[PDB]
């Protein structure tokens, strides 16, 4: 059946997933479904809501107080990282430690827009690399 | 309980009963029907000021909870242990076991002992409880809800802010949004 990152297929057919089952997605800034005001959100929850016909709006990388916007402590690490040995701080993983399925998202890196996995962008964010997220949808950069 | 006409002895009629009270009961428009345990309860008051929206999340999060939605009551029926209570499905949050997508407009039946859980035709409403018994005379009994005892029930405001006041509907919207975005 026809599953997807915002999805949960059933009865030999495609279907949407619950925004709470999408809750483990990377945090980012967003905007109101019928107003100009900015607020925190997650890419998988916003996708599952849009798959349920709910409204949403984008925001810049600094436009809201998203919980995942900086490196975390031990015992609460996002999917892009884990606790270090005998240490209270969390550490960021290499892109090969992609245990989560992830979305694919658009980001600016080295002064250029590029599509990458949500977990790889999360690793670059957590390790303090110079990045700027541009949409929860992928870029045009892979066009041929 | 049975009879025949003495002037017409072929004209014989019968029904079965007992003195003992009955608790294994559900009824349907088909050849086999589901059963419930004597099920009846009571609803909440309409337009309740600043009611506990987090308690609605806790009720929908319960292990017995596997029906939960926001809908318009469409019409009713006549068989007194299961007056059918048809609907117009607006949204769903834990419609649960072997269910599917909204706008199905299916029944949510009621019984005569449940007098504190009355419903209004055309009225918007919010509710929670157990899932449907999944077989009938049709290929399925899917989403034919039991509306059984200890279930949640309340009115859903059709227009909010002039009704003294919008904060009650906004609390219900926050409860619905918490069930959708955090769940159980």
């Amino acid at each position: 059946p026809k599953c997807q990152r915002w999805e949960k297929l059933q009865n030999s057919r495609c279907v949407c997933k619950m925004p709470y089952e999408c809750g483990p997605s990377l945090d980012v800034c967003a905007q109101d479904e019928r107003s100009k005001r900015i607020l925190p959100l997650t890419v998988c929850k916003m996708h599952v809501l849009h798959c349920q016909g709910r409204n949403y709006t984008l925001t810049g990388r600094d436009s809201c107080t998203l919980p995942a916007s900086a490196e975390k402590a031990c015992g609460a690490c996002p999917l892009w990282g884990k606790c270090d040995a005998e240490s209270s701080k969390c550490v960021c993983r290499e892109a090969s430690e992609c245990e989560e399925e992830g979305f694919s998202i658009c980001v600016e890196v080295n002064g250029k827009e590029q599509t990458m996995s949500e977990c790889e962008a999360g690793a670059l964010r957590c390790r303090g690399q110079s990045i700027s997220v541009t949409s929860i949808r992928p870029c045009a950069a892979e066009t041929q | 309980f049975t009879v025949y006409e003495y002037h017409r002895p072929d004209k014989q009629c019968t029904m079965f009963y007992s003195t003992s009270n009955i608790k294994i009961q559900k009824v349907c428009e088909g050849a086999a029907c589901k059963c419930v345990e004597a099920d009846c309860g009571q609803m909440q008051e309409e337009l309740d000021l600043t009611i506990s929206a987090e308690t609605r999340k806790q009720t929908a999060c319960k292990p017995e909870i596997a029906y939960a939605y926001k809908v318009s009551i469409t019409s009713i029926t006549v068989e007194n242990v299961f007056v059918k209570y048809k609907a117009t499905l607006l949204d769903i949050y834990k419609t649960g076991e072997a269910v599917a997508e909204k706008d199905s407009e299916i029944t949510f039946i009621k019984k005569v002992t449940c007098t504190n859980a009355e419903l209004v035709k055309g009225r918007q409403y919010l509710i929670m409880g157990k899932e449907a018994l999944q077989i009938k005379y049709n290929f399925s009994f899917r989403y034919i809800y039991p509306l059984d005892s200890l279930t949640w029930i309340e009115y859903w405001p059709r227009d909010t802010t002039c009704s003294s006041c919008q904060a009650f509907l906004a609390n219900l919207d926050e409860f619905a949004e918490d069930i959708f975005l955090n769940g159980c």
